[PDB]
């Protein structure tokens, strides 16, 4: 053994999940919250079902250019009116 | 807790089952437990088959394989295997669900409840593997059972109402069987077949009076020698030619399932007679042959010659003959031309497909069966979109020929991988050496060096 | 001499349920950032803009379809940095724009380099031979032949495999099409290695495992092994018998056994990393020249070798509009290679 | 871009008028179509005779005009080939003969709407991919 | 008688807060709509 | 002693230098029956109708192959599953012509092999061992059926099954991805699972072990000398391999007990492997890989492509391609 409390001893311990009954729903809400408020798409970029195209357009939005590569997706964006 | 721990019983929990082997009256109940965990399956399955279940569209279409197995015995559907009456899918269902009960209960008794041994509580029920006698007995007694079960089938055939018949002039339809073929050349040449193409061994049995009369000839049989291993006990021969222990008789069944699960595969997938395709879906040498069937009755119909038209590798676009000479649809589906169905048989002649029944005598339910059966070929994915590998979603759709071939084939796979795991054991233990070679006695110390 | 660095040298060391070494400073961040960015890239990030295609489970993909994409071919093998000019310290653009893919394939190769450090340090420590960081080097000449020298060679990180189930897939089916990467002889020399491995694996488990010495009483024969005994616990000269009359030849020295076990595997997964290397500069065993001379003269001459071609020659078409979109490749129906019906 | 009213707005017949669906009207046509017809149908083509797809501009050179909610309800109650010489009930799925294509038993004119809506609907969300076959997939 | 933060108990949580977090993530994306 | 018992103990002989037993009396004539054909075959054989078309496709060195483009191509398929000896052929012209020579070989490697395995047990019977190598062989001999039997019987032709070639090999695995989408199959997942797991615990094995070898020997020659065939003592110290890969790791991620250890290294790769034969096998009967092809839709209903869309489009290019004149409808059903 290495000294650190064995793990069958703590997750059977009551003060293991008083505190775990709590930390882990927690974390399990800001996760569903970080979705569920759109926080996520914003954060990464991500587009939302009706962010893909514009209404009639049907091509891509691909970057072609290395360093002007930021503008090209700003004025992608724009254009969804 | 007797034998319940690995210090005991020798097994360790993962091989707890093993536990059992010389506790008759637990293993009866593991036995019985079991046999109503089967029985509640089938009364469950089929209620939620049931339930799911949109009389208009075909079973196929609807992920059925139960509904078509009481379907094929000729209840609750009429001509051309329409459904007319749902009330006895629900009877087998409920009787079946309701059954388990007992059998459930029956089981945990004698589980943990009755007593662990039964040799101590009679001798009748008693039993010791190594007993040659009692074995066979037991063996015979279950042998009488089956034999009464293909009787049972027989007397729906005959005196219940019949089977459907897939065959039946008219599009198919339920039909008592009156003549059963009982000419034993002919039940029995069944058995000596080739079962490669155009032979198919017992998978070719394609008419219902073969059908009844085969489970007259197995029911007389296995009643026959189920009284016979009563009233015997195995002889020399065949004491010395296998191992007797309560492992080595479950690797003989195992084997034996193994096979029969094989055979179910194929049955399933090439027999459209006991599977009809009314209820499964087409076979995948039907739905091949039918597209053929589409595409000459679409080009004969804009003025096509199919007879002479002439195919960019030389050989018919339409019709071929196969190597025998025998004029069969072309393209690819040449290899199935042993295909046999009831929408195509009116259009052969002595010589196969015959060109002026071709011209002259297609008639419009022959052209809907083809279409219906080119577009529920049973081809699809994991996930259930029909089709190719390459389509796109929009079908849901299985066949259930898929279905049933594919998991009998994992199933007798492993089985066949048990019997070998158990056989060899059973061999290793009944000479000794299953937990490993003695050290002071090891066989090869003993023999002669090869080189 | 008792500093401060061997003071940290103490504390690296100590004997915990996770050994940390000096290795650790470079492992540990940089293999949870490679699987961090991972698990982050997959869950929440798009390829729309780099290759048309959603690939994260907030689009709606699963398990199988999602990965972190490669960026798009207009980067180049540009490093990608957050800061960099590309980005230019813009975390959401740095994202769209495939700055995840650098990431981890760069923190991902410091990573597999601190794990090799790591098993030299603990052999060092516990006194054993290095022989396992020895046989790791064959997972990183992988990792660095089709992750870094492949793409390098081509014209963008584009190319390289994107990290995902599915985009390995179409990885697999693009080095078929392009490279023809079955008929080369490195790639054959490591599925004999990768196969001839898992066929030693087995053998070898299931020779043991037959050949044990009746060491205990019980129907379970795994509690009759200590790991301090002196005995061998199978018969190594029953097993020789056994594969002597079986096969014909056999094992008999248990150290070559065992040196053959690590050096079947390890060579096969080098020699695949050659052929990539040359599939960097697309020098490919594409063809046999002296077949196609016989084909092209000879109408009525086939072998499964041009049988192969078309089926590369259908993948090239049909697949590189869609899998190349910055190329802008318009092929119209007519042009399109296809037999009779299909 | 979203499934909008000007999407969902089609031809209710030769003359001009338009009708406008609802978006639950554009999902019941499609899960309608799956159930009755897309086993032929899948993508706009025919799988059983694929010289006729339903792209628009092929309903519109049907005789009689197919490219229209009235020309698609009616083709579901009494189809006939493309040139309008002949009557197909017996071979192609209709409600005149929902006894030999039992699926078509439980439609209602309000689904032969909903259905019609849907093919004329897809080809202005799909472009080429509606009746346009592997090519475009 | 035993610490309660080590490095093990660091090593543990950077992978199980995330892990959790994210799976409540992925769960709410399960009832997103087009 | 008659001759009859003397013949028995000859053949169950644990003194032979190969041993026979009952299954080698099968596995003999069989196997060399395969073999000769199989030799002559690749040298010499004349170009077979794989597919039925009359189009014979060139598989032996002396019609212009090379080792890696050589093959024994499949029976024809005007055949299907139809038996082929050559007494049902006119001539041998005709029985070479249409592919006899595969079905020969593949029904007698397979009886040879399956005969295999029960020599297999059977030599470990005559000498006392424990009786499961035979089971792991099963891993393998289940492959060769799938696509040698399993696969053509669900396709209906022996011209689906594998080629006996280096390229034709190649040429099955991709008209397979067309038409069953096999790397989208979780069967075959677990098959690759089952290989590459298997070489990394065959390195991993061979540096542990090698890595705690107990020095009994100068450096100037092999360390394998430090070892004796039949000693009594063990030739490493597994307390520190295990030492060492316990902290590599964590102590409770690494094996003690070199019993359990080698079943480990037995049943992964052989598990993976069956697998791998059933995926061969249920995709004969056309239960195919995950189809998420136009799985994701946007806000309108536009295609949003996934990396499954384009592996679908590989596929398709494969799928027009393959046996370019043999179609002459539209779908290719089997
Ligand atoms: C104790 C062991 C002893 C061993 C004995 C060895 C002797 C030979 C072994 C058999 C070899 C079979 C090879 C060909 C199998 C095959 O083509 O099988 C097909 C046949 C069915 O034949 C088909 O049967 C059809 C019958 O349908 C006909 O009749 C129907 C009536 O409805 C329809 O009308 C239909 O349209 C019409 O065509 C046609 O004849 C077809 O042309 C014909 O191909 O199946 C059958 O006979 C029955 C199924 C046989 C089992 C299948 C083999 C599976 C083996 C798996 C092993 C795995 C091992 C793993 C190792 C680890
Ligand atoms: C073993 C264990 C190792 C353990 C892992 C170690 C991990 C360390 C990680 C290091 C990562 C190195 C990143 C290299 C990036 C790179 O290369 O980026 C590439 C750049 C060159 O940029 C490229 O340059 C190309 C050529 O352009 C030139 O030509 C053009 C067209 O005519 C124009 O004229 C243009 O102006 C001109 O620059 C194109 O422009 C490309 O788009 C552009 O990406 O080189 C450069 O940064 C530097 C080039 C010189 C040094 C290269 C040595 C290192 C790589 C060796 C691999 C050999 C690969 C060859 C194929 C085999
Ligand atoms: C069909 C599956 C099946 C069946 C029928 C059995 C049956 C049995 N097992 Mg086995 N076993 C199985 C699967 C099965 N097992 C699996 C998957 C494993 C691996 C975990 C094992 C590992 C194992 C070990 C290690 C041992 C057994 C033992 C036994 C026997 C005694 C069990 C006991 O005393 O528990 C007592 C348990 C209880 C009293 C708790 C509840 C049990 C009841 C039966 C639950 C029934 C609930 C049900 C809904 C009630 C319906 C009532 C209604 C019909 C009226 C019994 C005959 C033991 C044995 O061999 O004894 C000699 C033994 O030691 N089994
Ligand atoms: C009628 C069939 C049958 C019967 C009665 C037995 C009976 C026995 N077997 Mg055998 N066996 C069989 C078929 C059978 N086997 C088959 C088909 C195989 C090939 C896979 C084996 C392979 C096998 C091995 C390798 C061993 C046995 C052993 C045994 C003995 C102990 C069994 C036990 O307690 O397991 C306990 C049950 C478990 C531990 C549960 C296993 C869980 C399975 C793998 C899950 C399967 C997944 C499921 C199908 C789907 C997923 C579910 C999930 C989503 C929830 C017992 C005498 C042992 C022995 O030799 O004793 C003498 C032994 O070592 N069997
Ligand atoms: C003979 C067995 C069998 C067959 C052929 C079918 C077939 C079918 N079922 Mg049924 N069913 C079965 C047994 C079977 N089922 C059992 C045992 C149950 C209770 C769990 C059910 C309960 C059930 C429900 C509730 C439903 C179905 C449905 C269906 C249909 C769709 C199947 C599907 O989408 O699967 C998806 C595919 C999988 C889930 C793949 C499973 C992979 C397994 C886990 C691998 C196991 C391998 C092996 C056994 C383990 C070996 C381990 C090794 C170590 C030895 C199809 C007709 C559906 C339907 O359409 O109803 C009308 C439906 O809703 N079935
Ligand atoms: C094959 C299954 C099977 C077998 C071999 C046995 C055997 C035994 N049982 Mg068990 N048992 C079973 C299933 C089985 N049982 C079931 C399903 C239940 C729940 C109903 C029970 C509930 C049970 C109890 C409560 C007791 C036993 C007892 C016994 C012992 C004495 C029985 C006797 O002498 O009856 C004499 C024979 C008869 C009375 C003939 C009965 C005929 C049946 C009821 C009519 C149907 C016959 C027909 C073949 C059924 C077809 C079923 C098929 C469709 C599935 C004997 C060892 C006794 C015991 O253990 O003593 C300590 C005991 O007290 N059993
Ligand atoms: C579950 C069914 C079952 C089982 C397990 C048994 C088991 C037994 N029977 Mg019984 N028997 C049965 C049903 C069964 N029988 C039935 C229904 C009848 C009436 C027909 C008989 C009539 C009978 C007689 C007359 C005798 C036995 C005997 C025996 C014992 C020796 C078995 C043997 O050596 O077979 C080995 C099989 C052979 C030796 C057959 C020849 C080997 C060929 C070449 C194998 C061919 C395999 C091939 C793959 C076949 C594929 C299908 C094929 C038809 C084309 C054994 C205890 C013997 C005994 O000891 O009686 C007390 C005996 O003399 N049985
Ligand atoms: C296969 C059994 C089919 C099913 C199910 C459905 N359709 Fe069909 N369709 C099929 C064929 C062979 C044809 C051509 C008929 C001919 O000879 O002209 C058609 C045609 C149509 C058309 C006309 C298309 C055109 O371009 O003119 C329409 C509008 C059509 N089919 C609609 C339709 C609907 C709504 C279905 C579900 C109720 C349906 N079809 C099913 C084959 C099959
Ligand atoms: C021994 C053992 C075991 C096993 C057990 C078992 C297996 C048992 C079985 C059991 C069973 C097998 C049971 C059953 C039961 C049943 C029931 C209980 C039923 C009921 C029914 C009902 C109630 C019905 C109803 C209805 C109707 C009538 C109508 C329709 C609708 C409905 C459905 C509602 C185990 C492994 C655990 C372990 C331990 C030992
Ligand atoms: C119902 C039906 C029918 C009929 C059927 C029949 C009549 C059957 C029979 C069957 C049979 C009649 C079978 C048999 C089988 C057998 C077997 C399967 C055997 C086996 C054997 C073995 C296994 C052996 C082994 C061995 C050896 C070889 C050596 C020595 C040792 C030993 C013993 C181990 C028909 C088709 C008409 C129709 C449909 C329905
Ligand atoms: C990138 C980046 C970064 C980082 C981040 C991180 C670090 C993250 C992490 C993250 C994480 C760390 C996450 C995790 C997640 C997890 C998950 C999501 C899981 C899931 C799981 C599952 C789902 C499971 C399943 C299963 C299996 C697998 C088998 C067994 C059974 C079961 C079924 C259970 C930074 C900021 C630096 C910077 C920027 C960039
Ligand atoms: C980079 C690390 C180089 C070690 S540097 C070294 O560290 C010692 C601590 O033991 C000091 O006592 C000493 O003055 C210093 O030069
Ligand atoms: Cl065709």
């Amino acid at each position: 053994t290495t000294g650190e409390r064995p793990f069958s001893d703590i997750i059977t311990s009551v003060r293991y999940w008083v505190i775990h009954s709590i930390t882990i729903p927690a974390l399990f809400i800001a996760g569903w919250l970080f979705v569920s408020t759109g926080l996520a798409y914003d954060v990464f970029g991500t587009p939302r079902p009706d962010s893909y195209y514009a209404q009639e357009q049907r091509s891509i939005p691909l970057v072609t250019d290395r360093f002007e590569a930021k503008q090209q997706v700003e004025t992608f964006l724009e254009q969804l009116k | 807790a007797t034998n319940r721990d690995q210090e005991s019983s020798g097994f360790a929990w993962w091989a707890g089952n093993a536990r059992l082997i010389n506790l008759s009256g637990k293993l009866l109940g593991a036995h019985v437990a079991h046999a109503g965990l089967i029985v509640f399956w089938a009364g469950a399955m089929t209620l939620f088959e049931l339930a799911h279940f949109i009389p208009e569209k075909p079973m196929y279409e609807q992920g059925l394989i139960l509904i078509p197995h009481i379907a094929t015995l000729g209840w609750g559907v009429g001509p051309g295997g329409e459904v007319v009456d749902t009330f006895p899918f629900f009877v087998v269902g409920v009787v079946h669900l309701i059954s388990s009960a007992v059998l459930g209960f029956g089981g945990v008794y004698h589980a943990i409840r009755g007593p662990e041994t039964l040799e101590e509580y009679s001798s009748f029920f008693g039993y010791d593997w190594k007993d040659k006698n009692k074995m066979t007995t037991i063996l015979g007694f279950h042998l009488i059972v089956l034999g009464i079960g293909a009787l049972l089938l027989v007397a729906k055939a005959m005196f219940f109402g019949g089977l459907y018949d897939t065959w039946a002039p008219g599009g198919g339809d339920v039909r008592v069987i009156t003549n059963p073929t009982l000419d034993p050349r002919v039940i029995f040449g069944y058995l000596l077949k080739s079962p490669f193409g155009g032979e198919g061994w017992i998978v070719s049995v394609n008419n219902l009076e073969d059908v009844v009369g085969g489970h007259i000839w197995i029911g007389l049989i296995c009643i026959a020698g189920g009284i016979w291993h009563i009233l015997t006990t195995p002889f020399g021969w065949a004491r010395r030619a296998f191992i007797w222990s309560g492992e080595a008789y479950l690797s003989y069944s195992l084997g034996a399932l193994s096979m029969m699960g094989f055979i179910a595969t194929c049955f399933v997938w090439f027999n459209n007679t006991v599977y009809p395709s009314e209820f499964y879906g087409p076979t995948g040498p039907e739905a091949s042959q039918a597209q053929a069937m589409t595409f000459l009755i679409r080009d004969q119909k804009l003025g096509a010659n199919v007879g002479s038209a002439q195919g960019p590798t030389g050989l018919g676009k339409y019709l071929m003959r196969s190597p025998t000479g025998e004029i069969i649809f072309g393209g690819e589906t040449m290899r199935f031309w042993d295909f046999r169905g009831p929408w195509l048989e009116p259009l052969r002649g002595p010589n196969g497909l015959d060109l002026n029944k071709i011209k002259n005598d297609i008639q419009p339910w022959q052209e809907r069966r083809a279409a219906e059966y080119m577009t529920h070929a049973p081809l699809g994915s994991l996930n259930s979109v029909g089709g190719v590998a390459t389509e796109i979603n929009s079908v849901n759709f299985v066949s259930p020929r898929s279905w049933l071939a594919t998991s009998h084939f994992v199933l007798a796979f492993f089985f066949l991988v048990g019997h070998l795991w158990h056989a060899g054991r059973a061999r290793a233990a009944a000479a000794g050496f299953e937990k490993g070679i003695d050290r002071e006695s090891e066989p090869v110390l003993s023999m002669p060096s090869l080189d | 001499e008792r500093g401060w660095f061997d003071i940290l040298d103490d504390w690296l060391k100590r004997d915990r349920f996770v050994f940390v070494g000096w290795s650790g400073i470079l492992l540990f961040p940089c293999a949870y950032l490679a699987l961090g960015g991972w698990l982050t890239g997959t869950t929440f990030v798009t390829s729309w803009y780099t290759h048309g295609l959603a690939s994260s489970y907030l689009e709606g993909c699963n398990f199988l379809t999602v990965a972190v994409s490669t960026p798009a071919n207009s980067m180049g093998h540009s490093l990608l940095l957050l800061w960099g000019p590309e980005a230019q310290g813009d975390f959401t653009r740095w994202c769209q724009l495939g700055g995840l893919w650098t990431f981890i394939a760069l923190h991902g190769a410091f990573g597999l380099i601190g794990f090799m450090l790591r098993q030299f340090e603990i052999a060092r420590l516990v006194g054993v031979r290095p022989y396992n960081a020895i046989a790791f080097s064959a997972p990183i000449a992988v990792f660095v032949s089709v992750f870094l020298i492949y793409p390098l060679g081509q014209s963008s990180w584009f190319f390289a495999p994107s990290f995902g189930v599915a985009a390995i897939f179409r990885f697999l089916l693009f080095f078929q099409g392009f490279h023809n990467w079955t008929l080369n002889p490195f790639h054959m020399m490591g599925v004999a290695g990768v196969l001839g491995g898992a066929l030693l694996c087995a053998i070898h488990g299931a020779t043991v495992e037959n050949t044990l010495f009746q060491d205990g009483e019980g129907a379970s024969t795994f509690r009759a092994f200590n790991p301090t005994q002196a005995e061998e616990t199978y018969s190594m000269v029953t097993a020789n018998r056994f594969w002597s009359q079986i096969f014909g030849i056999a094992f008999s020295n248990k150290r070559w056994l065992h040196f053959f076990m690590l050096f079947v595997p390890v060579t096969g997964l080098w020699m695949s990393a050659i052929g990539v290397v040359g599939l960097a500069l697309n020098l490919r065993s594409y063809d046999f020249i002296s077949q196609e001379i016989r084909a092209a003269e000879d109408p009525e001459f086939e072998t499964f070798y041009t049988k192969n071609l078309l089926l590369n020659e259908g993948i090239r078409a049909w697949m590189a509009p869609q899998d190349q979109p910055h190329e802008n490749f318009v092929f119209p129906e007519e042009v399109l290679p296809r037999g009779n019906a299909l | 871009a979203e499934l909008t009213p000007e999407v969902l707005t089609v031809p209710l017949n030769s003359e001009g008028k338009t009708i406008t669906l609802t978006e639950k009207q554009y999902l019941e046509g499609k899960r309608l179509f799956q159930y009755a017809c897309a086993s032929c149908h899948v993508g706009g083509i025919t799988k059983t005779n694929p010289s006729l797809d339903l792209r628009t501009e092929t309903l519109a050179l049907a005789t009689p005009p197919r490219d229209n909610i009235e020309g698609l309800v009616d083709y579901m109650k009494n189809p006939t080939t493309y040139d309008g010489e002949q009557e197909i009930a017996e071979v192609h799925p209709s409600l005149r003969s929902a006894d030999i294509f039992p699926k078509m038993r439980n439609l209602t004119e309000k689904d032969l709407v909903a259905i019609a809506g849907h093919i004329l609907v897809e080809p202005k969300i799909l472009g080429d991919k509606w009746g346009g076959g592997k090519v475009y997939y | 008688s035993y610490p309660i933060f080590t490095v093990r108990w660091v090593a543990v949580h950077t992978l199980a807060v995330p892990t959790i977090f994210f799976l409540g993530a992925i769960a709410a994306m399960q009832f997103i709509q087009r | 002693a008659n001759l009859w018992e003397r013949f028995c103990n000859w053949v169950t002989s644990t003194d032979n230098r190969l041993y026979v037993g009952w299954f080698g009396v099968i596995m003999i004539p069989t196997l060399l029956a395969a073999t000769i054909c199989f030799v002559i075959a690749f040298i010499a054989a004349p170009p077979v109708d794989i597919d039925g078309i009359r189009e014979p496709v060139s598989g032996s060195l002396l019609y212009g192959n090379n080792i890696i483009t050589g093959a024994v191509v499949p029976s024809s398929n005007a055949i299907g599953l139809h038996f082929y000896p050559i007494w049902e052929a006119a001539s041998l012209d005709e029985w070479l012509y249409n592919g006899g020579p595969y079905q020969l070989i593949i029904f007698h490697f397979l009886l040879g092999a399956s005969c295999y395995m029960g020599r297999q047990w059977e030599l470990s019977y005559r000498l006392g061992m424990r009786p499961w190598i035979c089971v792991a062989y099963s891993a393998p001999l289940a492959s060769a059926f799938a696509v040698f039997l399993i696969y053509p019987i669900g396709q209906g032709s022996f011209s689906d099954g594998m080629p006996l070639g280096i390229s034709g090999t190649f040429n099955f695995m991709i008209v397979f991805q067309a038409e069953h989408n096999i790397l989208m199959h979780p069967f075959h997942q677990l098959g690759v699972a089952g290989v590459f797991g298997g070489a990394l615990f065959c390195a991993m094995h061979g540096s542990l072990v090698t890595s705690s070898l107990i020095r009994e020997t100068t450096e100037t020659e092999s360390a394998n000398y430090g070892y004796k065939f039949g000693q009594e003592e063990e030739t490493y110290n597994i307390v520190a391999a295990h030492g060492y890969f316990g902290r590599l790791i964590f102590q409770y991620a690494s094996f003690n007990n070199s019993r359990s250890l080698h079943f480990f290294l037995a049943a992964w790769p052989v598990v993976g492997v069956w697998f791998a034969a059933l995926g061969i096998s249920t995709m004969a009967f056309n239960l195919n890989g995950f189809n998420f092809n136009h799985s994701v839709i946007d806000a309108k209903g536009n295609v949003i492509n996934t990396w499954a869309d384009i592996i679908n489009r590989a596929n398709l290019g494969m799928e027009v391609m393959h046996e370019r004149n043999a179609h002459n409808f539209p779908l290719d059903l089997a």
